[PDB]
């Protein structure tokens, strides 16, 4: 069917740096993807809908973009609440799906 | 404010069956399309399902397709996850949620289910 | 002292968190000088919809009769990303029912089947009950129609805090107002809500409305409208659309596999268009105006500002100047609403005669 | 043809009232053509009594001003003048005419009221 | 503008018939007296079974306002087989469309409905009746064969007509071939000769008309209006022709050719929906033997100065010039929604100015939307787009409004004033009015002042109120005037005149008549039979300088008149008026030596 | 309102000869209709509309006239020629007939 596959295993940066989260569809997709984050104890939450609807109290250090199988979440400045596993959830038509994740971390 | 209450964990053994549910309160229960999803114990996140609780109309992961339900009462005002003649792999973390896959979701309830 | 100069005085406090900013325009001014104000119009990201979907039901509609069923499913789901609610109405048409068309499922003219609901499965039995019907000219009653949905307020149920879109579902072009001498039709269409029963009994008397009275209708009580129809005869209508302001038009693919996805697109470009009209003017009144929007590049002409969103305040030039006493006193009268917005600038005029 | 036959007249006093009738036959009349009515005394010329259409209004030449009325039937193709108060100068021969356009044709066939002792 | 709408004459058929839906004129060559056509589609005749079938009545025109049924169909509805009707004329809306020539009278139905002879139908095909003397024949311009909507059987044939030049007429069928339209044309002399009362479909031979075409031009419906007249050089009237959606709703106009249907001339609209083509006319506005093409848009959507769209009409006036090509302009309506492209018809010269006039109308405009018909002048130029003169309904609504100007017809000279008069029907009203047109008034008018200069020392002529003398001066002014048509040899004007204009203003008077010793004197000025002036000397004198200290202004002499408009009516009070492009009055000057 | 005169009350004239009928208003017409009607007899009208002959009317009636003056003539006459004449206006609300003339028979 339609899948979401994540390009980044486990990524890391120093705090202040930027990274990206990136991934593409098996199967095109007409309107959009969600970017999710969440705690290794904690809800998952929504970042980003529609590509580039940031979701209120969320830093506008967080954004993104894409085409239809082709979108990425950009974060700037990364600060500890950054540091998270981020998810893909795709929405092209019924059912709706995500990716496996991908865990940011920083440099030792 | 607004909430999400969800039910707490459950040990079970396998064959089992469990309905979770997940409160809503301070907003429309009626109004928002309630999901649920999981998350697999090193296998990401998967959508199992939902429930439009001011209707009669639910959606599936064809996976459980013949094996789960979703169901909803407007006098509760909660949402429920119906899960039946389950296994270890079954066991995960469940959410419902809020308008648009809000941020507002449950908190993750487990049940194990094993030998 | 026999020379009120000009000044615009606005000591009014309206609803104070409204998406349009005026209280009240109060413009007292001799002949002889103009005067100056600023409006702002301020869309909300989450403000709610009604969508009212109108549809033809001919022969020709076989393709996507059988589709709307479902579209309405997985649009509710996509409209829960954009707006804090959403209801679903419906109604269908086909064509006037005269002799100079068809002797006198049998074809009807416009009947309203739900009014504006939350229950989505009611929406889908209101569509899955429509049979197929057809008509022997090619052009539908897709217009009486339009107005039928823009009037009939009392039927449909729209309301005011939410946005208000009309969807008209076609694969074919509209029969126009004066083709209907041919019906023996020779009266005027007064643009009132004619519905017994939730049918437009009178659809065989009146004639088809003019372009002008649906636009001035769809502005006037906010009533966006969302055209669909099939490539070919899409070509008239996206030419059609410059001529009435608060319109999007797009095609049916012939898999209509985007029909969930029309007025979703056609949604974020109206979030996105703030458009203003100045209307009504009394005789000796004389209104000009122009928009400012973020760029800077701020031009007299188009109503609005496009490429705007929320958190953006789209300012409005406004002036205006007078001339000799007319039929004079004080006079109430709104001067300059936004299209697709409930709230208005109310003006109140006077001078010193 | 206009066929056109009148009411039998009779022997009236004077000042009695009368109803006289034109009855038309051959096709339908009451709304399709203008009629008229005519009082000829004998020796002299034809004068005229009054007029009726679709339209039930009429006219008079005012000697007895309103004292003659003129009704139209429907299914019947029948007018009817009514006379009141006749005098003794209304003796005269009485009958109705088929014509809109300023002329007139289809008379009638001869009628003799007399109002005496 | 000299349309007398004081004195008008109103007619008025039975309610709800929809009298003055079509308006015309009968003036037959057989008779010294006319008659006015005016339609009555949906009225209630005799005829067995059937229901507001339609009629047109005569109207006389010499007072007597009565108007009686044309008796073109005196029977029911014949049958196709036992207990199976052939024909349904029962809301037939015939007398919808009305047209006359010389002694012969034309109208239609559109929507008669018809059973095929293969198939129970009720096919809108339309018929037509036209009468010659007392000889009344039917015809079918789209009854034939080919009996379904690919066809002719939804034709509506009679929906417009026009007769033109020479003895043709032209029958617009705005339904042949799913509504793509179609023009038809045939003699007279066959429509009567030819015709059978019991064959449903007659040939004729020289009839012409257009043929179906591709799917592209579906829905057009050619034939919606129609117009006559000569654009190919010389011969036999061409065809003008209205299709309200050719080129996708734009609507365009076309014009065949006379001898054989075939297109000359092509004419389209600026935008969609205005429905170019609506209606049509033509005549020589600019009179320079050119048949000129008028083309309604009713519903033209203009742009105000506010920058948006306002929905007021449009008539596109296009002159046809020597070379075989057109020029135009456009004239706009005045109103929101007052459809005053919907009508249009030529007046002819209406003021005998030299050029034909033309009147436009809006249906539905005006503060009570009684309806508004515009007169415009024509000149060498083309047409004037400033209206002279505004002539308005008169009647309530009932339910639809009486569309003062829905149906128009001038160019014809129906009184003994040889000025043609204007029929504008109101069918929401169940009425139509005849404006009769005035006879217009030219006058040369002349001031003069002999001494120039006055000398205000040269005391030698007589102050009548003293002993003693005055300097003084002769004014003299004159009068003549004349006219076409119907008016009276006498004419009857009233003088005025004033010394120092310009002074009496609240200021001295420096110069007084001597008689009146006044600033001002009045004359009764009889001018008449045309080519001679009246004249009449005043005597004027100046005031003492002592007191009238000012010898530097110019001593303004101004004479005006106005024409006695009762004494000059005739026996029916059409009272001749002044041309509108005549000054009534003249200013002369004196200077104080 | 007016009342038409008449002034050949009463002729012998004779078949061959040439006759005319007339009229005259007190104020213009600009009509006229000649009726026909024998005293003891069915016979219809001769003139309509001013000159025009009535159904069944020889070529010898020929009717004339315009404003107040109003005439019918009467070729060289016909053996049945020798009848009473009306003249008759409906241009106002009574009707106005001619007093009448005629021609008679003796030899
Ligand atoms: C004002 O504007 C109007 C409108 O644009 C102009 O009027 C148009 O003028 C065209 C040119 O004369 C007309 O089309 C012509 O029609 C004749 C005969 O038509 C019949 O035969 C056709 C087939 O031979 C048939 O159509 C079938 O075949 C088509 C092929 O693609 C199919 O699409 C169609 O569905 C049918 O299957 C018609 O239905 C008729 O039966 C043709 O012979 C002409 O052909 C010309 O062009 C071709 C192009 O490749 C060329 O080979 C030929 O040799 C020849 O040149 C042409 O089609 C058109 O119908 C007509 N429109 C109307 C409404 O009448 C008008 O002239 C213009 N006026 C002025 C003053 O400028
Ligand atoms: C024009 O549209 C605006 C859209 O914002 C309408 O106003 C909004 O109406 C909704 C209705 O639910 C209001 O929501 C509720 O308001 C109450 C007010 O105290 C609040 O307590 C609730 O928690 C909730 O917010 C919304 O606030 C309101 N917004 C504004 C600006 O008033 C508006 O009514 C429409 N009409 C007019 C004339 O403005
Ligand atoms: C939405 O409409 C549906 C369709 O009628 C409602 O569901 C059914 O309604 C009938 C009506 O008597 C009941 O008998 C059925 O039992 C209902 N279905 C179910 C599953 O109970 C539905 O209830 C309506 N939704 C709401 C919120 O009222
Ligand atoms: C909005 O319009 C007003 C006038 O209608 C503009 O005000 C003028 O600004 C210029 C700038 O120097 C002054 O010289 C004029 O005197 C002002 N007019 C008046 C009536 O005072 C105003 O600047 C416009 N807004 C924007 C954004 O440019
Ligand atoms: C012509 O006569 C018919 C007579 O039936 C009138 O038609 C009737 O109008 C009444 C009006 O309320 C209806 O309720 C009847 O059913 C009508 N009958 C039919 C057969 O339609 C008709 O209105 C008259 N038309 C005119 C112009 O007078
Ligand atoms: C219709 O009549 C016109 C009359 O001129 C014909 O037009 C001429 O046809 C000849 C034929 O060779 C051409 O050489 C001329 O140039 C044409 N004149 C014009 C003005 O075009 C026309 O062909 C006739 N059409 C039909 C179908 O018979
Ligand atoms: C509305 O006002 C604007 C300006 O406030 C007018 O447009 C400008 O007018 C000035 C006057 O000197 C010109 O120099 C500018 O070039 C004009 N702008 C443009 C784009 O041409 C505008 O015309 C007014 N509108 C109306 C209807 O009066
Ligand atoms: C003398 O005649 C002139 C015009 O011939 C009058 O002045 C005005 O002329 C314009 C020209 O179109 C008209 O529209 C005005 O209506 C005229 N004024 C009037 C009062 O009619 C001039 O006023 C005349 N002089 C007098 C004393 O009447
Ligand atoms: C705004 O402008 C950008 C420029 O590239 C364009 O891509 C975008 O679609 C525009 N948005 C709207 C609503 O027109
Ligand atoms: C002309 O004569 C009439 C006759 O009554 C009179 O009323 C009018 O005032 C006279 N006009 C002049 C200018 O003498």
């Amino acid at each position: 069917d339609i899948e979401m596959t994540q390009s980044p295993s486990s990524l890391s940066a120093s705090l202040g740096d930027r990274v990206t989260i990136s991934c593409s569809a098996s199967q095109g997709i007409s309107n959009y993807l969600n970017w999710y984050q969440q705690k290794p104890d904690g809800t998952v939450k929504l970042l980003i809908y529609y590509t580039s609807s940031l979701h209120s109290g969320v830093p506008s250090r967080f954004s993104g973009s894409g085409s239809g199988t082709d979108y990425s979440l950009t974060i700037s400045n990364l600060e500890p609440e950054d540091i998270a596993t981020y998810y893909c959830q795709q929405y092209s038509e019924l059912p709706y799906t995500f990716g496996g994740g991908t865990k940011l971390e920083i440099k030792r | 404010e607004v909430q999400l209450q969800q039910s707490g964990a459950e040990l079970m053994k396998p064959g089992a069956s469990v309905k979770i549910s997940c409160k809503a309160t301070g907003y429309t229960f009626s109004t928002y399309w309630i999901e649920w999803i999981k998350q697999r114990p090193g296998h990401g996140l998967e959508w199992i399902g939902d429930i439009l609780p001011g209707s009669g109309t639910t959606n599936y992961n064809e996976k459980f397709k013949g094996r789960a339900t979703v169901t909803a009462d407007r006098s509760s005002n909660t949402a429920y996850m119906q899960l039946s003649s389950l296994t270890s792999e079954d066991s995960a973390v469940y959410y419902c949620a809020r308008w648009g896959w809000d941020s507002y979701w449950g908190q993750g309830t487990l049940v194990t289910v094993s030998s | 002292i026999e020379y009120p100069s000009v000044h615009v005085i606005i000591p009014t406090e309206n609803e104070i968190n409204t998406q349009v900013t005026p209280g009240e325009v109060s413009i007292q001014l001799r002949p002889g000088a103009e005067a100056n104000f600023m409006l702002k119009v301020h869309p909300l990201k989450k403000y709610p919809v009604d969508l009212y979907y109108l549809v033809d039901v001919s022969a020709s509609m076989h393709n996507n009769i059988e589709k709307l069923n479902s579209v309405g499913n997985d649009l509710s789901r996509k409209m829960a990303f954009f707006s804090r609610d959403f209801r679903l109405g419906f109604g269908s048409y086909v064509d006037k029912t005269v002799s100079p068309y068809i002797s006198i499922m049998p074809p009807h003219g416009y009947i309203h089947v739900l009014s504006l609901t939350e229950n989505i499965t009611e929406f889908e039995k209101a569509v899955h009950r429509q049979k197929i019907s057809g008509n022997i000219d090619t052009p539908e009653g897709g217009f009486d129609a339009m107005l039928q949905a823009a009037v009939c307020e009392s039927h449909i149920g729209w309301r005011k805090e939410a946005k208000r879109l009309l969807l008209v579902m076609t694969d074919q072009t509209s029969h126009l107002a004066l083709d209907s001498k041919l019906a023996g039709i020779v009266v005027p269409n007064d643009g009132n809500c004619h519905l017994k029963n939730n049918v437009y009994v009178k659809s065989t008397t009146m004639e088809h409305p003019s372009l002008g009275q649906l636009s001035e209708k769809l502005i006037d009580n906010n009533i966006n409208v969302i055209f669909a129809v099939q490539g070919k005869q899409f070509h008239w209508y996206k030419d059609l659309l410059p001529l009435l302001p608060g319109t999007i038009a797009g095609e049916i693919e012939s898999k209509a596999a985007n029909l969930n996805n029309l007025v979703v697109e056609a949604y974020q470009k109206l979030i996105s268009e703030v458009k203003v009209q100045v209307e009504n003017q009394v005789q000796g009144i004389y209104f000009n105006i122009t928009a400012i929007c973020p760029d800077g590049s701020r031009k007299p002409g188009m109503e609005g500002c496009r490429n705007v969103t929320s958190n953006d305040e789209v300012l409005f030039n406004v002036t205006v100047t007078m001339k000799k006493c007319d039929v004079t006193g004080g006079k109430n009268y709104a001067i300059i609403k936004p299209i697709g917005f409930n709230e208005t600038a109310k003006i109140h005029i006077h001078r010193n005669c | 043809e206009v066929q056109l036959v009148e009411s039998g007249p009779g022997l009236v006093k004077p000042s009695q009232s009368l109803s006289l009738t034109c009855s038309v036959t051959g096709y339908y009349i009451t709304s399709s053509y203008y009629w008229n009515w005519i009082r000829q005394f004998p020796g002299n010329e034809l004068e005229w009594m009054g007029y009726i259409s679709y339209d039930g209004s009429n006219s008079y030449n005012p000697s007895l001003k309103n004292r003659i009325s003129i009704t139209r039937d429907t299914s019947k193709n029948q007018f009817f003048l009514k006379l009141n108060s006749v005098t003794t100068e209304d003796i005269a021969t009485y009958f109705c005419v088929r014509e809109d356009y300023d002329s007139f044709d289809y008379w009638g066939q001869g009628t003799t009221l007399t109002v005496s002792s | 503008f000299n349309l007398d709408v004081d004195s008008p004459a109103e007619y008025s058929g039975p309610e709800g018939s929809y009298f003055g839906f079509a308006v015309d004129f009968f003036v037959p060559s057989a008779s010294s007296r006319m008659f006015l056509l005016v339609g009555a589609p949906k009225a209630n005749t005799t005829q067995p079974g059937i229901v507001e079938g339609g009629q047109v009545l005569k109207c006389d025109w010499s007072s007597t306002r009565r108007c009686q049924p044309i008796e073109f169909d005196a029977t029911g509805n014949r049958d196709y087989a036992k207990d199976d009707p052939l024909e349904f004329k029962s809301h037939q809306w015939f007398g919808a469309s009305v047209r006359s020539k010389q002694d012969k009278i034309l109208a239609c139905a559109p929507l008669y409905h018809w059973r095929t002879e293969m198939k129970q139908e009720r096919e809108p095909v339309g018929t037509c009746f036209l009468q010659d003397g007392t000889k009344t024949v039917e015809y079918a311009p789209c009854r034939s064969q080919d009996i379904d909507a690919d066809g002719q059987g939804f034709c509506q044939g009679g929906f417009s007509i026009d007769f033109t030049k020479a003895d043709r007429v032209l029958l617009g069928g705005p339904g042949s071939f799913y509504w793509q339209g179609q023009l038809i044309s045939d003699q007279v002399a066959e429509i009567v000769s030819k015709y059978d009362p019991n064959v449903y479909s007659i040939k004729y031979n020289n009839q012409l008309a257009t043929r179906t075409a591709q799917a592209i031009f579906d829905d057009s419906y050619l034939g919606y209006s129609v117009a006559v007249g000569d654009f190919n050089g010389d011969g036999i009237d061409d065809f003008v022709s209205g299709v309200p959606r050719a080129a996708r709703t734009l609507g365009m106009v076309y014009i065949y050719d006379g001898k054989n249907m075939s297109s000359l001339y092509n004419f389209t609209g600026e935008q969609m929906a205005a429905y170019f083509g609506f209606s049509v006319a033509a005549t020589d506005i600019n009179g320079d033997d050119y048949a000129d093409v008028f083309i309604g848009a009713p519903l033209f959507m203009d742009r105000g100065s506010d920058g948006k769209l306002q929905e007021v009409g449009q008539v596109s006036v296009s002159l046809q010039r020597a070379s075989g090509d057109f020029q135009t302009t456009k004239l706009n309506g005045f109103e929101v929604f007052a459809r005053f492209g919907s009508a249009i018809a030529p007046l002819g010269d209406l003021d005998q100015d030299g050029f034909n006039d033309i009147a436009i109308a809006a249906p539905y405009g005006g503060e009570d939307k009684k309806g508004i018909v515009y007169i415009f002048n024509g000149r060498s130029t083309g047409l004037n787009a400033v209206p002279s003169q505004i002539l308005e309904g008169q009647w309530a609504a009932r339910s639809m409004p009486p569309s003062f100007g829905y149906s128009m017809k001038g160019a014809t000279d129906i009184d003994k004033n040889g000025y043609p008069d204007l029929i504008v029907g109101a069918f929401g009203v169940d009425r139509a009015i005849l404006y009769r047109a005035r006879p217009v008034i030219t006058v040369n008018a002349g001031l003069e002042v002999y001494p120039s200069i006055l000398n205000q020392d040269n005391k030698t002529c007589s102050l009548p109120g003293t002993a003693l003398k005055v300097s003084c001066f002769n004014v003299r002014f004159c009068l003549k005037a004349d006219g076409k048509g119907v008016l009276p040899r006498k004419l009857n004007f009233q003088v005025e005149l004033l010394l120092d204009k310009l002074k009496q203003k609240g200021a001295i008077r420096r110069a007084l008549f001597l008689y009146s010793r006044s600033p001002s004197h009045s004359k009764n000025m009889t001018i008449s039979r045309g080519g001679l002036m009246q004249c009449e000397e005043l005597i004027a004198y100046l005031r003492d300088e002592s007191e009238f200290r000012d010898k530097l202004t110019p001593i303004t002499i101004f004479m005006e008149y106005r024409l006695d408009y009762r004494t000059a009516a005739d026996t029916t009070g059409l009272q001749p008026i002044l041309n509108q492009f005549t000054p009534a009055n003249i200013s002369r000057q004196a200077h104080i030596l | 309102e007016i009342v038409l005169t008449q002034s050949p009350a009463i002729m012998s004239a004779f078949p061959g000869e040439k006759v005319t009928m007339t009229c005259s208003a007190s104020s213009s017409v600009s009509y006229i209709h000649w009726y026909q009607q024998k005293s003891g007899t069915s016979p219809k009208r001769w003139i309509y509309d001013t000159s025009k002959l009535a159904s069944g009317v020889p070529a010898r009636f020929s009717g004339s006239g315009s404003g107040t003056s109003y005439s019918l003539t009467i070729s060289s006459m016909e053996a049945e020629d020798a009848a009473t004449y009306y003249c008759h206006q409906w241009t106002s609300n009574p009707a106005t007939f001619g007093g009448g003339t005629k021609l008679e028979i003796k030899a």
